[PDB]
DNA sequence: AGCACAATTTAACACTTTTGTCAAGC
DNA sequence: GCTTGACAAAAGTGTTAAATTGTGCTATACT
């Protein structure tokens, strides 16, 4: 058990109070500032004295270990907050490990000068960052936290006015309920519409997976594929069956033979005529083209 | 039951044209652990120096340009967090605190 | 309710196969039973195309639809696909292969 | 000896594999828990579809869009950041992680 | 089915039913399922929930209807429900929609959704006191056990050790001494001896029992069933009388009781309740297991018509009992009951005090989930084969 | 038993530092494919979210590190990720494996292996391939016996390539396509050209 | 009332299939045919085989 | 939970030049 | 065969605005 392995693990160390607080914040403080004057005598500003020097750094070691300290102390409120969360999406250990982060923001933060309880600015931090990466981590298809507040307040409302109504309450009277549009509340449960797993089986029988059902329908026709090769076939024929500035054209005008179709300018640029006198030959091109002698084989590939 | 799916992108069907290729131009970057990644870049492409390479770390050209290092400074400190909230004379004040506090520990 | 044959339709989505299930075209699982069984025939090849032009070669099947529209000689067994899965599966499992 | 699996197969020699060889076979190291958007239904940068590691879904079509033929290919929109080419090295390249 | 579904719905059909043949108590499951719940109490005791009439609705629509628009055929389910503050007492009656409930064709079958399904009885050899001999060949000697394996409860064994001992693991420990039962069941050797004379192992564990004194059995049974556990006194009986009497956490069926005593002639002329246990019980067991492993025929138990000394079997009916479409979705309506209960009392605490009332402590949802997810998605909920009525049938 | 192995990387020019894991490979995305069924709820692999537990723990301990930490809690996640990686590997080997909704156990890389026979050799089942048909049997006996009975229906479908081919050698279908619609439309000459092929 | 067989159309159902660029090969036949592109998919129902 | 703000994205739109079109005659 | 001038629709261009989204913040006490 690593769950209970790390239980007994912060268990191991007791409690504090106020003064504990009082204290800890107090040499915590005087750590940094000292390390602060430490990093102004970093930059040339003296030859630090050997007694100034050694009890400077005691205070910003002594700091570090009270910061430690209290922390430790203050871990088995992180458990017994985080405790209550789970069940749900993320799992334990992960729960813990976030909100000890913000057990680490919040004692970052804290006043004593205040006068409170150390627990009491906690919690804000605490919840804070618990929930914030329960949004965070709890859907592979990440979501922006604003969604998921909106999606919250969604359910809210859907079991409020089931209960009320008795029934689950239609989309319409939802919409109306947190004036929004209907179409709104659609997109939001979709949004708020978790994804399935393929490794389960249909069958009562298990032996095939889910996944052993799904058609392809971006998957390969091929037969079209060669249907696509031989309409070229006949179509380099068809372009061949004309003179040669009108295929040259074309391919030009379609990019039948780079990928890229040119305009008139393009056109007219290698050729040196106008854009006009091109499209005096497409015309007469797209004439000969369009004769059903032409297009009795070629209809066809439709 | 019938259940189709489809992979979210486009699957054309040319010829492979062996001979016929955008040219193109290629690159030297250099990592921090001096690694040289190369890239073949179109030539009408502009050769950004700085560029995460298969390496996965951020990778600079292979020349010397340096436009801008950083012009980027850290998030916060817990000193600033402090120091937004408490006094610099706050910080004197607990620290010559401590000071005769360690005195009259060990030294009285 | 029973017959049913097939040449060619719905490739997979996971794998690159082409959907068994009556329901849906279907058709029959060439497995364990009569391949060892070719095997002790001895014929080879017929098992080879089978479980390669018939099985995973994604290029390969359009390339022997062409062949047999066009009248033409068979063209060669590609690899496996599901060969080519496993192995970059033994792969990201940190094993050194080649 | 050949990656590519061309019809010459004569021994196959199975190892540990080192590190290097690993951080030698991916393109790229994924460093976001991402997928793809849940609003434009597109992968992620850093996530565990970015093409720019893995290539394309799109077949010769840079991220941005910037080329979409295959006479552009052997080549990347610095811009999008994914190289032009066939959409099916997905099927073939690996993503390391560095712990 | 015609039968199970209305004692489930306890109709007045089933009452005179009953009725016809004794049957004091025409009790529905459902009205076993009030009794069974009722009352609703937070752990301080400071307030009461209760329920009454489970009284059903007429059908929402007609099974032709239902099953065209595919909509379910099912009915309301309305609760006299009441809740009162056991801090001054006053009464929170409200008759409650418990939810539409699903109703049996009159072919016995059911619509969900318009469609069609059936549900299967299935077999289940009973909870009972059960009894065998295993000869260790390799000792050549019969190693007589029992298992009393109850509902949502623990296990037991009184076996005839190879030694001439006492296989007095229970609850899945790996053992025990039967002395260490007695005096932690209130009983001196001389007790023991005196209710057993010619119980020969007996006498020779009471001669090995190597331990003395009630607490010290209870000692010893708290920290080998807790161990890595600090023992406490008070935890003798109040773990045990948890474990095994407190009818809260380990009740073999009604019915059990009934196998008990009938197998037993323990409780011969009245009505079966109770499912926690009695030492009366244990001692007639150990009784009659010694005797079987002693050469016997019959033996009655002090207040019981002398028993027929012999094994038991789980393939004949005689343990091997049926549980029906009504005795299922009793055991989903317990189940789904279950959670809604854990958390009325949890919000029984949190709601605010003197101004809630059942309709804000009233979760229908779980039920309602769990009666779905049986109807559908059960491989005894099954789809009805009309291929012809013969086969439907 | 112990100078097996030892003998075995010496022997080898291998080295047991590889045995530790330091930066972690990842599969192709397609073998692990999210994929789409019609309307925007997708379908997805069983690694993914695997890989997003690594990717988290390793980011935060990351951080972690970053920030400089109580060492307990360093220890607590680096367990954390040891323990996700193995899960990764083959999980349900060690502790408990990982959770979701739907009481059903856990897929590691390890099961993925289509053999995977592990201490019995089970049924082997395979990929099912193409090109055939079953149906009940029924005797022929009028038939030789080097000959088989058979559905015109069945081996009409069965043909297909075959018969387009030689139908559009003759004048009967001016591209494969006509073909294909005709043996929709089974224009009974299709059965001639079906008797030849 | 109508008589049906397998691959015959059973509902017309369509919806739109999206944007991509057109073969030139399909551009020409819509060219010299004058035949609009109809983004929207053909999703209709036929009678499957048999 | 909720608000604040902040960067980041994109779409909308006003304008411009480009390209396809025409009608012209030449 | 062919060019001209003119013509509008269309592809960009770019700016600005709107929306979108990542991030930070809260002080009775509660381990
Ligand atoms: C790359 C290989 C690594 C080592 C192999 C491992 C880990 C596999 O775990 C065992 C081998 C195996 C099984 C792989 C299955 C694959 C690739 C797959 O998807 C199939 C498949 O599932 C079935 C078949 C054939 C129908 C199996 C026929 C066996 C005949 N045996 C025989 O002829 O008797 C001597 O081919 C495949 O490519
Ligand atoms: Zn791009």
């Amino acid at each position: 058990d690593s769950v209970r392995a790390y239980l007994k693990q912060i268990g191991k160390v007791a409690l504090l109070n106020a003064e504990e607080e009082v204290e800890l914040a107090k040499r915590i403080e005087a750590g940094l500032y000292a390390t602060q004057l430490m990093t102004e005598l970093s930059e040339r500003g003296e030859k630090l004295p050997a007694a100034q020097r050694r009890d400077m750094m005691w205070i910003c070691r002594d700091g570090d270990r009270a910061k430690n300290h209290l922390l430790e102390a203050n871990l088995r409120l992180v458990v017994s907050l985080a405790k209550r969360y789970t069940g749900r999406g993320m799992a334990f250990l992960d729960l813990i490990q976030e909100g000890n982060l913000g057990l680490i923001r919040a004692v970052e933060k804290f006043d004593y000068t205040k006068g409170y309880k150390f627990s009491t600015y906690a919690t804000w931090w605490i919840r804070q960052a618990i929930t914030r990466a329960m949004a965070d981590q709890a859907r592979t298809i990440r979501i922006p936290v604003h969604m998921v507040e909106v999606i919250n307040k969604l359910g809210r409302i859907q079991r409020e006015l089931l209960q009320d109504l008795g029934r689950e309450p239609t989309p319409e009277e939802l919409a109306k309920e947190m004036d929004i549009t209907p179409e709104k509340v659609l997109e939001i449960q979709q949004y708020a519409r978790e994804p399935i797993s393929l490794d389960q089986t249909i069958g009562d029988e298990g032996d095939s997976q889910l996944g052993d059902f799904i058609e392809d329908s971006e998957a390969v026709v091929a037969v079209d594929a060669v249907s696509f090769t031989l309409l070229q076939d006949q179509l380099q024929s068809v372009l061949d069956t004309l003179s040669e500035r009108e295929a040259g054209v074309v391919r030009l005008r379609f990019g039948l033979t780079d990928g890229q179709p040119r305009t008139l300018d393009e056109i007219g640029q290698v050729y040196g005529v106008t854009r006009e006198r091109i499209r005096q030959i497409e015309s007469k091109t797209m004439s000969k083209l369009r004769h059903p002698s032409r297009s009795q084989v070629l209809r066809d590939y439709l | 039951r019938v259940l189709r799916g489809s992979r979210l992108g486009a699957v054309s069907y040319e010829t492979d044209r062996n001979h016929d290729l955008a040219p193109r131009q290629i690159a030297r970057y250099r990592t921090d652990n001096g690694e040289e990644f190369e890239v073949p870049f179109a030539d009408d492409a502009e050769i950004p120096g700085t560029w995460l390479c298969r390496n996965g770390m951020e990778g600079t050209l292979i020349e010397g340009d340096l436009p801008e290092p950083k012009k980027v400074k850290p998030p916060r400190t817990h000193w600033d967090m402090l120091l937004e909230r408490r006094s610099i004379e706050e910080l004197e004040e607990l620290l010559k605190e401590r000071l005769e506090l360690i005195r009259s520990r060990r030294r009285g | 309710d029973k017959i049913h044959a097939r040449s060619t339709g719905p490739y997979s989505m996971i794998t690159q196969q082409p959907l068994g299930g009556k329901a849906q075209f279907g058709g029959q699982r060439f497995g364990e039973m009569e391949c060892w069984a070719m095997q002790a025939y001895g014929a080879a090849y017929t098992l080879q195309e089978l479980l390669t032009i018939k099985s995973d070669d994604t290029v390969g099947r359009v390339k022997v639809y062409e062949a047999i529209v066009k009248g033409e000689n068979i063209p060669e067994p590609g690899i496996p696909e599901s060969f080519k899965v496993l192995l970059k599966e033994l792969q990201s499992l940190c094993l050194n292969v080649e | 000896g050949a990656m590519l699996d061309v019809n010459f197969f004569d021994e196959l020699r199975i190892g540990l594999a080192t590190a290097e060889d690993i951080r030698q076979w991916s393109y790229g190291e994924v460093k976001k828990p991402e997928t793809i958007n849940y609003r434009t239904l597109k992968p992620e940068k850093d996530g565990l579809f970015c093409e720019k590691i893995f290539g394309p879904t799109r077949d010769w079509e840079c991220y941005c869009g910037k080329y979409k033929r295959v006479r552009f290919k052997g080549i990347i929109c610095e811009r999008c950041g994914v190289e032009v080419t066939r959409a099916k090295v997905r099927r073939e390249r690996m993503g390391h992680i560095e712990l | 089915q015609t039968d199970s579904f209305e004692w489930l719905i306890g109709s007045p059909r089933w009452r005179e039913s009953a009725a016809e043949r004794g049957d004091v108590n025409p009790v529905g499951g459902l009205e076993e399922v009030l009794y069974e719940l009722s009352p609703i109490e937070d752990f301080s005791g400071s307030m009461s929930l209760s329920f009454s009439d489970p009284r059903f609705d007429d059908v929402k629509a007609p099974v032709d209807e239902c099953k065209d628009k595919d909509m379910t055929y099912a009915a309301p389910l309305f609760v006299t429900a009441e809740f009162i503050n056991n801090n001054t007492g006053e009464i929170k009656s409200q008759t409650v929609f418990m939810g539409d409930f699903p109703m049996m064709t009159e072919k016995g079958t059911f619509i969900i959704n318009g469609t069609e399904r059936v549900v299967v009885s299935q077999l289940v050899r009973s909870p009972g006191v059960y009894f065998d001999e295993t000869i260790d060949k390799s000792t050549d000697k019969t190693l007589h056990s029992v298992k009393v394996i109850p509902s949502r409860g623990a296990w037991l064994e009184f076996d005839v050790d190879k030694r001439d001992t006492v296989g007095v693991r229970i609850d899945r420990k790996r053992r025990q001494p039967v002395t260490v039962l007695l005096k932690a069941l209130g009983w001196t050797s001389e007790q023991i001896v005196e209710r057993f004379g010619f119980s020969e192992i007996m006498r020779s564990t009471l001669e090995k029992d190597n331990t003395v004194g009630t607490d010290e059995a209870l000692l010893d049974i708290y920290r080998k069933l807790r161990p890595g556990e600090p023992p406490t006194k008070e935890s003798a009986q109040t773990l045990l009388e948890n474990l095994f009497f407190k009818e809260k956490r380990y009740d073999l069926a009604r019915v059990g009781r009934y196998k008990v005593n009938k197998k037993l002639g323990l409780h011969v002329g009245e009505p079966i309740t109770s499912s926690t246990l009695t030492e009366e019980d244990v001692v007639a067991t150990i009784e009659y297991l010694v005797r079987l492993h002693e050469g016997q025929t019959t033996m009655t138990v002090p207040g019981g018509v002398e028993v027929p000394v012999e094994t038991d079997d789980i393939d004949h009916f005689g343990n091997r009992r049926l549980r029906t479409v009504g005795e299922l979705i009793q055991n989903q309506i317990r189940v789904g009951m279950s959670r809604m209960e854990r958390v009325v009392r949890e919000r029984m605490t949190t709601q605010d005090v003197e101004a809630i009332t059942p309709q804000t402590l009233i979760n229908i949802r779980p039920v309602v989930a769990a009666i779905k997810e049986f109807f559908g998605t059960s491989q005894l909920s099954q789809f009805m084969d009309q291929n012809n009525p013969l086969s439907g049938l | 038993k112990r100078l097996k192995v030892v003998a075995a990387f010496q022997q080898s020019g291998n080295s047991p530092m590889g045995m530790v894991l330091d930066a972690v490979p990842v599969i192709p995305p397609e073998l692990r494919p999210m994929v789409q069924l019609d309307g925007g709820r997708f379908a997805t692999s069983d690694l993914n979210d695997l890989y997003r537990r690594v990717i988290n723990r390793n980011n935060r301990l990351k951080r972690l590190i970053d920030l400089g930490a109580p060492e307990i809690i360093v220890n607590n996640e680096k367990r954390m990720l040891q323990e996700s990686v193995d899960a990764l590997f083959d999980n349900g080997r060690r502790g408990r494996p990982v959770t979701g909704p739907g009481n059903r156990p856990l897929k590691s890389l390890s099961d993925l292996l289509k053999g995977k026979q592990g201490r019995f050799r089970q049924n082997l089942l395979g990929k099912r391939v193409d090109y055939s048909g079953r149906s009940v049997i029924v005797v022929g006996p009028q038939l030789k016996l080097h000959q088989c009975g058979l559905p015109k229906l069945m081996a009409l479908e069965l043909f297909k390539p075959f018969v387009m081919k030689r139908l559009v050698d003759l004048n009967h279908a001016q591209n494969i396509k006509s073909a294909k619609r005709m043996v929709e439309r089974q224009r009974p000459q299709v059965w001639d050209v079906l008797e030849e092929v | 009332g109508a008589e049906v067989r397998d691959g015959d159309i059973l509902v017309g159902k369509v919806t739109p299939k999206g944007e991509t660029e057109l073969t030139p090969e399909e551009r020409l036949l819509r060219a010299i045919f004058g035949e609009k592109a109809r983004e929207v998919r053909d999703t209709s129902l036929k009678v499957p085989h048999g």
